[PDB]
C-alpha cells in the first residue's frame, strides 16, 4: 500500500525502482567516501546464541542482550522493556536505512532519465 | 426419496418407501444419504453461471495481483557476513564473492 | 374439511388405548428389583494412583531403559550468550564489544 | 429436561390463545365450540388458529391433519397424542 | 534426569488412562464423566509444568523411546517431538477440553450414553496429542487419521439422523482427499530422502520441491 | 499458492457467514474464516504468528461455541437467531461472555485476539504479497466484524421471539 | 437452586449471576483501559515514519544534474 | 410446581409498536386480530432493552472507576 | 401423519396450503413480530380480495400466478421447527426407539428385575391375541369386493371389540423413549 | 414478470410450478383414484401381515426381490450386442487402459533417458 505502487503501475515504471533488482547503481556513485556498515556481534556469538537466520542482521547484539535479560529474570516477564526498546529502535534505524536506499535509487533513476532526455535533445538539435 | 413426502405414513420411514410399490432402478443412489434432485430456490443454470463466474473472476484477479504485487518503498534487507554465506551452508573452503553494505 | 364419524370414533378409541398403554408403561415403587450380588480422600487416592504411579513408571523407563541406547533422547543444546559462565568447565564466555550507543 | 405437559395445561394454553384471538368472543368460547358451525370463522381463520397453536407449542401440525382440527377439544387431543400425554 | 521428557510422557499416558478403565464398574456407573474431567484437569496442570520449563531456558527435546521396525535402511520408531509448538499447544488444548467436558456434563445430562460420549471425547484428545507431538510422518499420519475417524464417530452421534450420517460421510470424503495429498508427500519424502522423520527431512531437503510441498498443502 | 488459498477461503467463508440464520452455522463459518487467515499468515512466511493465532482462536472460539450452546439448550433445542431475542437481559452471564468473545474475535485493541490478528494484518500489509490477497484479507476482517454484530443483534438485542 | 418456569413473563434471575456478569464485564473494561494507559504504542505506533521527500540529495548522495 | 397462567386481560397493544401497526392497518382499512397474543412480548421485563453500543459497554462505568482508582494508587506509590 | 391421504387436493386445500406456506415464509422474511403482523394482514387482505370468485378457471389461474410469485419470492433458508422434517432436531431420537418384540427377548433374570411391568405386558399380549380374529373378520366384512379404495380403517362397531389394526399404533415408541 | 425457473435433471420442477397440476381432465381424476386404490390394497395387505400376532420373521417384499433380481441376474439375458453397447463397452473398457499405458510408458521412457544420460538427481534414493 502506498503512492509508489500507483506511480510505478499507473505511471513511469522506468523512473520507479524495481524492488527485485535494486540496487542498480554502484554504492560509491555519488558518495566520495562511504563507510561500510559495522557488525557488532560475531559469527560465533550469533551461532552460540542460536539466533534464527532471519534475526542475524546488523541488530543482532541488541537481540542477544534482550534474550539474556529475558532468561535471567524469568518469573518477571515485564523486566526487559529497555532491551526491547533498544532492539526495536535498532530495527527502526535499519528500516529507515532501507527507505533511504529506495529513495536514492528512485532519484538516481529519474536523474538518469533527465540526463538521457537532455542528451537526446542535444543530439536532435 | 428426499423429494418424496415427509409427512406421509410410509412403511419404511427412513427410506420413504411403501411395501410392494415398484422400486426405482437407481434407488441405491437416490436414497436420502446420496444424490439429491429436489428443486432449489434458484435455477440450476443460474447457480452454475454464478459459481463459475465467481471462481473464474477470483482466479483472474489472483493472477493480476501476482503480476502487480504490493510492497513497501524499501530496499533489500542486509546481512553482515556475505549475506550470511557460511550460516546458509556455504562451503568454508571456497571463498565467496564479497557482499558489502555501506552506511546511508 | 373435517373428521368423518368413523374417523372420530376410531381416533377416540385409539387414543384411549394409547393412554392406557402409557399408564401401564409407568413403573412401580419397588420395580427395579436388584439382585443381591470425605471428598479430600477421593482426590488423594486419585492423585497418587493416576498421577504418581504413571510418573514413577515413566521416569523409571526413561532413566534406565530409553536413556541407555544412543541418541534415544536428544536435548537441544542450551543457548550461550556473551558474558556467561559455562558450568561444565568453569569457562567464562566473554562480553560483547562496546556498542555504538545512541541516545 | 423440561417439565412434562398435562392435559389440563394443554387445554389451558389453547384456550388462552383462543381468548387472545380478537375474532372469538371470550365469554361464549368453550372447549367444545366449533370454529365454523358456532364460532363463525372461515378456512383462513382456522389456518391462522392452527399457526398460532404451532407457534405456541413449538411444533408443526401437518396440513393433512390440521384441516380437520375444528374444535379446541380436537386440538387438545391431537397435541396430547402427538406429545404422548396421558394425564 | 531432566523432568521434561518424564512430565510430557506422563501427561500423554494419564490422558490414555481413563480409556483403560472403560471396562469397569466405574464405567458402568454415573461417575465416569466427572472422573474423565478430573483426569483432564490433572493432565492440564502436569502439562503446564513443562511449559514453564520451556519459557525459562527454551528447552526442546525429541524422545525415541520405542523402536518399531527397520525397513532395511529406514528405521521407524515411536518418537515424540517436544518443542515450542508441542509444549505451547498441549496445555491450551487440555484447558479447552477441560472446559468443554464440564460444559458437556451440564449439557448432555439427558443423553443415555454420556459415558460413551466422554470416552469418545477423550479418544479424540489422545489422537490430537499424538498428531501434535508426532516426530515422524508415520506417527503424524496415525494422529491424522485418528482424529479423522473420531470426527466421523462424533459427528454422527445420533445414528438415526440421515443428515448426521451424510455429514459424517462428507467429512470423511474431504479428509480422504487430504490424506491423498499426505500420502503423496510421505512417498516422495521416503523415496528421495530415505527418511520419515523431520530431522533428516530438514537436513537433506535444502531446497524442498513443488511435488512434496504441494502434497502437504493439499493435505492441509 | 498458500497465500491465495487462504485469502479466498477467508473471504468466501466470511461472505457466506454474514447472512446465515443458524447460530452454529455462523460460528462454523467464522472458524473457517480464521483458518483462512492462518493460511494467509503462513503464505507470507510468518509460521509463528500462525501458531499464536491458533492458540488465541482456540480460546475465544471455544467460548463462543459454548455460549451458543447454552443459548440453544435454554431455548429448547432452538438454533435460530430469528427465534432468539431478549437474551441480553434474559441471560446475563452468557450475554457478557458472548460479547467478550466477539470483541476478542474482532481484535479489540487489548484482548486475546489483538496480540495475533493485529500482528498478522500488519505483517500482511508490510510484506511483498499479492495485492488481491491483501485486499481479500482486509475485506474478510470487515466481514468478521459484520457477522459478529449480526450474532449479537439477532440473539440478544430486541424483543423476545421464542415460544411463550 | 430451582427456577420455576414463567409463562409470558420475564424469567427469574439470580443475584449471583447478575453480580458475576457485571464483575466480568467490568474486568474486561478495566483491563482494556489499564493496558491502553501503560502501553499505548502497541496501537498508535512507537517510532515516527520518515518522509522521504525531506531527505536531501546531499545526504542521499545524488550529484547535481549537470555534474 | 403447578404453574398458573397469568390473567389474559392484561395483554393490550397500547404503548407498543403493535398499536402503530394497528394504526397503519386502520389507515389501509384493515385490522390484525392477533395483536395481544404478540403483545405479551413488549411488556414486563421485556419492555426495555439496551442498544448495540449500550450492550458493548456493559461494564464500562464500574470498570472506569476501578481504572481511575488503580491509576491514582499507582501514581501515589510511584511518587512515594 | 395420523390421517389417511386422499386421492387429490381440492382447490380449497391447494389455496389453504399456499396461504400457510406464504405466511410461514413471510414470517421468515419479517423477523420481528410487528412487521410480520403488518405484512401478514396485508397478505390475508389479498386472499380476501380474491376470496369471492365464481369462475373456477380464473381462480385456478390466480392460484397458478400466486404459486409462481411464491416460488420467486420464497426465503432461501426458511424457518423450520426443530422437530419438523427439515429441522435440526429431526430424527434425533430414532436410534433410541426400541420395540416391544425386542423387549420380549430378555433373559429371565432381566425380566425378573421388573416383575410388575411384565404382568401388564402379558395382559396386553392376551388382549391382542384374543381380538385378532374379530379384527380380520370385521375388516373383510366391510371391504368392497374390488378391494380397499382408501387407506382409512373402520372403528370398533361392537361393545367388546377393538379397532382393527391397532397394536402398532397403540404400542408405538414414545417420542422421547430414553 | 417474475423470472422463470428452469428445471434440470439434478434440480427438478416443483409440483406447484408444473403446468399439468392446474389442467385436470376428468380422466386424470380417475387415474388418481386407481393409483390410490392400488396403494390402499398394497397397504392393507402389508398391514394385515404386519399386525398378525402369530407372524414371526420377515415380510418378504416381492418388489424388493424383483429389484435385486433385475439389477444383477436379468441383465445378461436381456443384453444384445448393438452399435451403442459395442461402442460404449469398447470405449469404457479399452480407452482408459491405453491412455494409462501411454502415460506410464512415456513417463518411464523419459526417466530412463535421463538415467542413461546421467543427469537425474538420484542422490539419497537408497530405498526402492
Ligand atoms: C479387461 C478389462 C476390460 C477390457 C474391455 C472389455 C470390453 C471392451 C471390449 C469389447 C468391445 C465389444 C466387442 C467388439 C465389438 C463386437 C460387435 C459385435 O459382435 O456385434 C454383433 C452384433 C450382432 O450382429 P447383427 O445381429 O448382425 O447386427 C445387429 C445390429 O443391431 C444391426 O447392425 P447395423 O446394420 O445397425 O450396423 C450398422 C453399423 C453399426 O456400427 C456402428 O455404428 C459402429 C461405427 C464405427 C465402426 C467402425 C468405423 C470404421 C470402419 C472402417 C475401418 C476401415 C479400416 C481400414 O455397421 C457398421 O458400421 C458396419 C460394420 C463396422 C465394422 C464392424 C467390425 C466388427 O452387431 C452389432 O453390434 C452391429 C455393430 C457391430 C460393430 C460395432 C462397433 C464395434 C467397435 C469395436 C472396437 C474395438
Ligand atoms: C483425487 C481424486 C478425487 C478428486 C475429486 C473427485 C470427487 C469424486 C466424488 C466422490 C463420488 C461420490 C460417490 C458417493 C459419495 C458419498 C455419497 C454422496 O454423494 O453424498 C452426497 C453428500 C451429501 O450431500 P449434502 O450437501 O450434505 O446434502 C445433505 C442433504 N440432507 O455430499 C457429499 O459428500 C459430496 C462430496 C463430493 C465432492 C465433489 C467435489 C470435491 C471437490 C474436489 C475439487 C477441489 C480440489 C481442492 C483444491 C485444493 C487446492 C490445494
Ligand atoms: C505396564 C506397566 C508395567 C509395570 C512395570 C513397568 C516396566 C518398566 C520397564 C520397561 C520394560 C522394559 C522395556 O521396555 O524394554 C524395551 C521394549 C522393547 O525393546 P526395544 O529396544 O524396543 O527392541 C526393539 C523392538 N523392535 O519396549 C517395550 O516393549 C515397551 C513398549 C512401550 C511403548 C509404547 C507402546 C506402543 C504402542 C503403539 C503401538 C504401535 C504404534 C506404531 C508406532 C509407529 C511409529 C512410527
Ligand atoms: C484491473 C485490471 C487489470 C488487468 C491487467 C491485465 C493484464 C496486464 C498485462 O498483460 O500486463 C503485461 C505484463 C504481464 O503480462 P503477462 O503476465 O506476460 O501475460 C500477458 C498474456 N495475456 O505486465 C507488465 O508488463 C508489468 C509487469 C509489472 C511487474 C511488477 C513487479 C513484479
Ligand atoms: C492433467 C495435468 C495434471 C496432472 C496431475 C493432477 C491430476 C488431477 C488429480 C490430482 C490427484 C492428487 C495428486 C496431486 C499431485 C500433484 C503433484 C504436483 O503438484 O507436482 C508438482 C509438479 C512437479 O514439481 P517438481 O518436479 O517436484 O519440481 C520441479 C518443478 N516442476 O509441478 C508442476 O507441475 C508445476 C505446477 C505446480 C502446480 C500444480 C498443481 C497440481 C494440483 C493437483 C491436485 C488438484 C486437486
Ligand atoms: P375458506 O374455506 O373460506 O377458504 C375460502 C377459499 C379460499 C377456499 C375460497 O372459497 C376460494 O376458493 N375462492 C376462489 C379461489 C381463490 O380465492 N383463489 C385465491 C388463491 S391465490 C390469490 O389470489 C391470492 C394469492 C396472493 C398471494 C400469493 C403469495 C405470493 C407471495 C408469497 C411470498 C412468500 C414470502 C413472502
Amino acid at each position: 500500500m502506498g503512492a509508489h505502487l500507483a506511480r510505478r503501475y499507473l505511471g513511469d515504471a522506468s523512473k520507479e525502482p524495481d524492488p527485485l533488482r535494486m540496487p542498480t547503481f554502484p554504492p560509491d556513485y555519488g558518495f566520495p567516501e562511504r563507510k561500510e556498515r559495522e557488525m557488532v556481534a560475531t559469527q560465533q556469538e550469533m551461532n552460540d546464541a542460536q539466533l534464527m537466520l532471519q534475526q542475524r542482521d546488523y541488530c543482532a547484539h541488541y537481540l542477544i542482550q534482550l534474550l539474556k535479560c529475558k532468561r535471567d529474570s524469568f518469573p518477571n516477564f515485564l523486566a526487559c522493556k529497555h532491551e526491547q526498546h533498544d532492539w526495536d529502535y535498532c530495527e527502526h534505524l535499519d528500516y529507515v536505512k532501507r527507505m533511504k536506499e529506495f529513495e536514492r535509487e528512485r532519484r538516481l533513476l529519474q536523474r538518469k532519465k533527465r540526463r538521457e532526455q537532455r542528451e537526446a535533445e542535444m543530439a536532435r538539435g | 426419496q428426499q423429494e418424496r413426502d415427509p409427512w406421509y405414513d410410509w412403511d419404511h420411514p427412513d427410506l420413504r418407501l411403501n411395501w410392494g410399490e415398484p422400486i426405482h432402478w437407481d434407488l441405491d443412489m437416490y436414497i436420502r444419504n446420496r444424490v439429491d434432485t429436489s428443486p432449489t430456490p434458484v435455477s440450476w443454470n443460474t447457480m452454475c453461471k454464478h459459481l463459475f463466474g465467481f471462481v473464474a473472476f477470483m482466479l483472474f484477479m489472483f493472477w493480476v495481483g501476482e503480476i502487480y504485487p504490493s510492497y513497501q518503498p524499501v530496499g533489500p534487507k542486509q546481512y553482515p557476513y556475505n549475506d550470511l554465506y557460511l550460516e546458509r551452508g556455504g562451503d568454508p573452503t571456497k571463498e565467496p564473492e564479497p557482499v558489502v553494505h555501506y552506511e546511508i | 374439511s373435517g373428521y368423518t364419524p368413523d374417523e372420530k370414533l376410531r381416533l377416540q378409541q385409539l387414543r384411549e388405548l394409547r393412554r392406557r398403554w402409557l399408564k401401564d408403561q409407568e413403573l412401580s415403587p419397588r420395580e427395579p428389583v436388584l439382585p443381591p450380588r470425605y471428598k479430600t480422600y477421593r482426590h488423594s487416592i486419585f492423585a497418587v494412583t493416576h498421577v504418581l504411579i504413571p510418573v514413577w513408571i515413566i521416569h523409571y523407563y526413561l532413566k534406565y531403559h530409553v536413556t541407555a541406547k544412543p541418541y534415544t533422547v536428544v536435548e537441544r543444546k542450551p543457548r550461550i550468550f556473551p558474558g556467561d559462565t559455562i558450568l561444565e568447565t568453569g569457562e567464562v564466555i566473554p562480553l560483547m564489544k562496546e556498542f555504538p550507543d545512541q541516545h | 429436561d423440561a417439565p412434562p405437559l398435562t392435559l389440563e395445561a394443554i387445554k389451558d394454553r389453547v384456550l388462552y390463545v383462543l381468548k387472545l384471538y380478537d375474532k372469538i368472543d371470550p365469554e361464549k368460547l368453550s372447549v367444545n365450540s366449533h370454529f365454523m358451525k358456532d364460532l363463525g370463522l372461515d378456512s383462513l381463520d382456522q389456518v391462522e388458529i392452527i399457526m398460532a397453536m404451532e407457534d405456541e407449542f413449538g411444533f408443526e401440525i401437518p396440513d393433512i391433519d390440521a384441516e380437520k382440527l375444528m374444535c379446541p377439544q380436537e386440538i387438545v387431543d391431537y397435541i396430547a397424542d402427538k406429545k404422548d400425554v396421558y394425564e | 534426569m531432566n523432568p521434561f521428557a518424564s512430565l510430557t510422557l506422563t501427561t500423554l499416558t494419564i490422558l490414555t488412562i481413563p480409556i483403560m478403565m472403560s471396562n469397569s464398574n466405574i464405567y458402568k456407573t454415573n461417575l465416569y464423566p466427572n472422573y474423565v474431567k478430573t483426569t483432564v484437569s490433572y493432565a492440564f496442570t502436569l502439562s503446564l509444568v513443562p511449559l514453564l520449563m520451556f519459557m525459562h531456558t527454551g528447552q526442546e527435546m525429541i524422545i525415541s523411546n520405542w523402536h518399531w521396525m527397520t525397513l532395511q535402511t529406514v528405521e521407524l520408531s515411536l518418537s515424540f517431538k517436544m518443542d515450542y509448538f508441542s509444549v505451547m499447544f498441549i496445555p491450551v488444548a487440555l484447558f479447552v477440553t477441560w472446559s468443554i467436558m464440564e460444559f458437556s456434563m451440564w449439557y448432555m445430562h439427558s443423553d443415555p450414553f454420556i459415558n460413551r460420549f466422554f470416552k469418545y471425547l477423550l479418544l479424540f484428545l489422545i489422537t490430537m496429542m499424538i498428531l501434535v507431538t508426532a516426530n515422524n510422518l508415520f506417527q503424524l499420519f496415525i494422529g491424522w487419521e485418528g482424529v479423522g475417524i473420531m470426527s466421523f464417530l462424533l459427528i454422527g452421534w445420533w445414528h438415526g439422523r440421515t443428515d448426521a450420517n451424510t455429514a459424517a460421510l462428507q467429512a470423511i470424503l474431504y479428509n480422504r482427499i487430504g490424506d491423498i495429498g499426505f500420502v503423496l508427500s510421505m512417498a516422495w519424502f521416503l523415496t528421495h530422502s530415505n527418511a520419515w522423520d523431520l530431522q533428516q527431512i530438514f537436513m537433506l531437503n535444502n531446497e524442498c520441491p513443488n511435488m512434496p510441498l504441494i502434497g502437504l498443502l493439499l493435505a492441509a | 499458492m498458500t497465500l491465495c488459498l487462504g485469502a479466498i477461503t477467508t473471504l468466501f467463508t466470511a461472505l457466506c457467514a454474514i447472512t446465515q440464520n443458524d447460530i452454529k452455522k455462523i460460528v462454523a463459518f467464522s472458524t473457517s474464516s480464521q483458518l483462512g487467515l492462518m493460511m494467509v499468515t503462513i503464505g507470507i512466511n510468518q509460521p509463528h504468528l500462525a501458531f499464536l493465532h491458533i492458540c488465541m482462536h482456540a480460546f475465544f472460539k471455544a467460548m463462543l461455541f459454548m455460549c451458543s450452546g447454552s443459548i440453544i439448550h435454554s431455548l429448547n433445542d432452538e438454533q435460530d437467531i430469528r427465534k432468539m431475542g431478549g437474551l441480553y437481559k434474559a441471560m446475563p452471564f452468557t450475554t457478557t461472555a458472548l460479547i467478550i468473545g466477539s470483541l476478542a474475535l474482532t481484535g479489540m485493541p487489548y484482548l486475546t485476539g489483538f496480540y495475533s490478528k493485529d500482528l498478522i494484518i500488519e505483517a500482511v500489509n508490510m510484506s511483498y504479497t499479492n495485492a488481491w490477497a491483501l485486499l481479500m484479507t482486509l475485506i474478510a476482517t470487515s466481514l468478521t466484524a459484520a457477522y459478529s454484530t449480526r450474532i449479537i443483534f439477532f440473539a440478544f438485542l430486541g424483543k423476545p421471539r421464542f415460544p411463550p | 437452586v430451582h427456577i420455576e418456569p414463567r409463562y409470558r413473563q420475564f424469567p427469574q434471575l439470580t443475584r449471583s449471576q447478575l453480580i458475576q456478569a457485571e464483575f466480568f464485564s467490568a474486568t474486561m473494561w478495566f483491563w482494556i483501559l489499564w493496558r491502553f494507559w501503560h502501553d499505548s504504542d502497541a496501537v498508535l505506533g512507537h517510532f515516527p515514519y520518515p518522509d522521504p521527500s525531506q531527505w536531501t540529495d546531499e545526504e542521499l548522495g545524488i550529484l547535481p544534474d549537470d555534474e | 410446581s403447578k404453574m398458573e397462567l397469568p390473567d389474559y386481560k392484561q395483554w393490550k397493544i397500547e404503548g407498543t409498536p403493535l398499536e402503530t401497526v394497528q394504526e397503519k392497518l386502520a389507515a389501509r382499512g384493515l385490522r390484525d386480530p392477533w395483536g395481544r397474543n404478540e403483545a405479551w412480548r413488549y411488556s414486563g421485563g421485556f419492555a426495555n432493552n439496551v442498544s448495540f453500543v449500550g450492550a458493548l459497554l456493559k461494564g464500562f462505568k464500574w470498570g472506569f472507576a476501578a481504572f481511575v482508582v488503580a491509576v491514582g494508587a499507582e501514581y501515589y506509590l510511584e511518587s512515594q | 401423519a395420523f390421517s389417511a391421504p386422499a386421492a387429490y387436493l381440492t382447490h380449497q386445500q391447494k389455496v389453504l396450503r399456499l396461504y400457510k406456506r406464504a405466511l410461514r415464509h413471510l414470517e421468515s422474511w419479517c423477523v420481528h413480530r410487528d412487521k410480520y403482523r403488518y405484512f401478514a394482514c396485508l397478505m390475508r387482505a389479498r386472499f380476501d380480495e380474491h376470496k369471492n370468485e365464481k369462475d373456477m378457471v380464473k381462480a385456478t389461474q390466480l392460484l397458478r400466478q400466486a404459486e409462481e410469485e411464491f416460488w420467486y419470492g420464497q426465503h432461501p433458508q426458511p424457518y423450520i421447527f426443530p422437530e419438523s422434517p427439515g429441522g435440526t432436531s429431526y430424527e434425533r431420537y430414532e436410534c433410541y426407539k426400541v420395540p416391544e418384540w425386542c423387549l420380549d427377548d430378555w433373559h429371565p433374570s432381566e425380566k425378573a428385575m421388573y416383575p410388575d411391568y411384565f404382568a401388564k405386558r402379558e395382559q396386553w399380549k392376551r388382549l391382542r391375541r384374543e381380538s385378532w380374529e374379530r379384527e380380520v373378520k370385521q375388516l373383510q366384512e366391510e371391504t368392497p369386493p374390488g378391494g380397499p379404495r382408501t387407506e382409512a380403517l373402520p372403528p370398533a362397531r361392537k361393545e367388546g371389540d377393538l379397532p382393527p389394526l391397532w397394536w402398532h399404533i397403540v404400542t408405538r415408541p414414545r417420542e422421547r423413549p430414553m | 414478470s417474475f423470472p422463470k425457473y428452469k428445471p434440470s435433471r439434478l434440480a427438478t420442477l416443483p409440483a406447484t410450478l408444473d403446468p399439468a397440476e392446474y389442467d385436470i381432465s376428468p380422466e386424470t381424476r380417475k387415474a388418481q383414484a386407481e393409483r390410490l386404490a392400488i396403494r390402499s390394497r398394497l397397504k392393507r395387505e402389508y398391514l394385515l401381515q404386519y399386525n398378525d400376532p402369530n407372524r414371526l420373521g420377515v415380510i418378504e417384499d416381492p418388489a424388493l426381490i424383483r429389484w435385486t433380481y433385475a439389477r444383477s441376474a436379468n441383465i445378461y439375458p436381456n443384453f444384445r450386442p448393438t452399435p451403442k453397447t459395442s461402442l460404449l463397452g469398447a470405449l469404457f473398457g479399452i480407452g482408459p487402459l491405453f491412455f494409462w499405458y501411454y502415460v506410464f510408458k512415456t513417463d518411464r521412457d523419459k526417466k530412463e533417458k535421463l538415467i542413461q544420460e546421467g543427469k537425474l538427481d538420484q542422490t539419497f534414493n537408497i530405498s526402492y
